[PDB]
C-alpha cells in the first residue's frame, strides 16, 4: 500500500528580511515515488525550482528536497504545494519562519 | 568516527509511459557522491560531490557499464515479480534495494547490508552472516532459489568484505575535510505565547553534519517524550541539517523546562533553557 | 563504488 508524504517548508538559513536566502520544501516518508511539488510566491509558481535526486530512507519511504533562491520580506507569503497519489487534492504548506 | 557507504537503486514501471526508469545514487554517510538516473537525456554516472570529480575515466565509464546493465536487468525483474504476485500488466510497481558497508571507528568491516523491497514492503534480505537470505514470502523465495544457484550471495560477501570497504576507506580519505568532519549544531530556544498561560518552548539544531541527533526536552529533570513535538531531521541544502523540538508549557514554569542535544561535533552535550 | 555482477541476477 501507499504513504502520504510529510512536508517541511524553512528556510537554508535563518530568515532576514530583505537578505537572499533559500527556500526549502523538504518531502518525506512517501511512497510510491511520483509526487508533484511546487513552491509559490504568493499564490504564484515559481519558475527555476531545483530538487535532489531520488532516494529513500531505512523505511523505503522515499524524500526529496525542492530549494530554490529567495529574499524574504515582510509582506511576501510562500508556501509549498504538493499533489501526491494518497492526496485527494494538493496539500498547500505555508512557510514560517518560526517552524 | 563510524563511517557507512549505501547505494540506493529504485526500479520502478509505469504501463503506458515507456519502459522501467531506474535510478541508482550511492553515500558515504549523509553525503551524496554519485548518481544515475536512466531516464536523463543522455544516462551516465554523474558526480554529486567534489571529492569524486578526481575519479578517472575508467571509472566513470565502468559506473555507467554496470547502471546501464543494471538497468535492463531490473526491468526483468519486474516483470518477474509481476508474476509471482500475479499481478496485471495494468499497475505501476517499485523494486527498491539498498546496499553497502558500514566501517566502526578503527575504520574495519562492522556489517555489510543488501537489503530489497517490493512496492514498500520488504521482500529479500541478506543475513548478518552474508551467506544466507531471508526472505518475506512465497514470492521472494522464488527469488532466493534463483539467488543462491547463481552464488549471488557469495559474490556480494567478496564484494562487501573486500571493494566496499577499499572504496569506502578511499573515499573518507580524499573527501576527509568533509567526510570525517563533523559540524556542531547551533542551538537557541524561542519562546511563543500560545494563551494567556501557555507557551511555547521551541529548541533549534541547525547546521549539523552529520544528520544524526538527539534533541529532548525535560520537565524537572524527567523527560518529556510523550508531550514533545519533534520534526523530522531536515536538509538544509548546503550538507547540514536542521531539527527542532517543541514543548507546550504553563507560563511561569519555563525554568523548569531544559532542551539536551547531543551530537558527534560537540565537544560537550548541550543543556539549553530559555534566554528572555 | 557499485557492485558488479552480483546485481546482474533478475530477481
Amino acid at each position: 500500500i501507499q504513504r502520504t508524504p510529510k512536508i517541511q517548508v524553512y528556510s537554508r538559513h535563518p530568515a532576514e528580511n530583505g537578505k537572499s536566502n533559500f527556500l526549502n520544501c523538504y518531502v518525506s516518508g512517501f511512497h510510491p515515488s511520483d509526487i508533484e511539488v511546487d513552491l509559490l510566491k504568493n499564490g504564484e509558481r515559481i519558475e527555476k525550482v531545483e530538487h535532489s535526486d531520488l532516494s529513500f530512507s531505512k523505511d523505503w519511504s522515499f524524500y526529496l528536497l525542492y530549494y530554490t533562491e529567495f529574499t524574504p520580506t515582510e509582506k511576501d507569503e510562500y508556501a509549498c504545494r504538493v499533489n501526491h497519489v494518497t492526496l485527494s487534492q494538493p496539500k498547500i504548506v505555508k512557510w514560517d519562519r518560526d517552524m | 568516527g563510524s563511517h557507512s557507504m549505501r547505494y540506493f537503486y529504485t526500479a520502478m514501471s509505469r504501463p503506458g509511459r515507456g519502459e522501467p526508469r531506474f535510478i541508482a545514487v550511492g553515500y558515504v554517510d549523509d553525503t551524496q557522491f554519485v548518481r544515475f538516473d536512466s531516464d536523463a537525456a543522455s544516462p551516465r554516472t554523474e558526480p554529486r560531490a567534489p571529492w569524486i570529480e578526481q575519479e578517472g575515466p575508467e571509472y566513470w565509464d565502468r559506473n555507467t557499464q554496470i547502471f546501464k546493465t543494471n538497468t535492463q536487468t531490473y526491468r526483468e525483474s519486474l516483470r518477474n515479480l509481476r508474476g509471482y504476485y500475479n499481478q496485471s500488466e495494468a499497475g505501476s510497481h517499485i523494486i527498491q534495494r539498498m546496499y553497502g558497508c558500514d566501517l566502526g571507528p578503527d575504520g574495519r568491516l562492522l556489517r555489510g547490508h543488501d537489503q530489497s523491497a517490493y512496492d514498500g514492503k520488504d521482500y529479500i534480505a541478506l543475513n548478518e552472516d552474508l551467506s544466507s537470505w531471508t526472505a518475506a514470502d512465497t514470492a521472494a523465495q522464488i527469488t532466493q532459489r534463483k539467488w543462491e544457484a547463481a552464488r549471488v550471495a557469495e559474490q556480494l560477501r567478496a564484494y562487501l568484505e573486500g571493494l566496499c570497504v577499499e572504496w569506502l576507506r578511499r573515499y573518507l580519505e580524499n573527501g576527509k575535510e568533509t567526510l570525517q568532519r563533523a559540524d556542531p549544531p547551533k542551538t537557541h530556544v524561542t519562546h511563543h505565547p500560545v494563551s494567556d498561560h501557555e507557551a511555547t518552548l521551541r529548541c533549534w539544531a541547525l547546521g549539523f553534519y552529520p544528520a544524526e541527533i538527539t534533541l529532548t526536552w525535560q520537565r524537572d529533570g524527567e523527560d518529556q517524550t510523550q508531550d514533545t513535538e519533534l520534526v523530522e531531521t531536515r536538509p538544509a541544502g548546503d550538507r547540514t541539517f536542521q531539527k527542532w523540538a517543541a514543548v507546550v508549557v504553563p507560563s511561569g514554569e519555563e525554568q523548569r523546562y531544559t532542551c539536551h542535544v547531543q551530537h558527534e561535533g560537540l565537544p560537550k552535550p548541550l543543556t539549553l533553557r530559555w534566554e528572555p | 563504488h557499485p557492485v558488479g555482477q552480483a546485481d546482474y541476477f533478475e530477481y
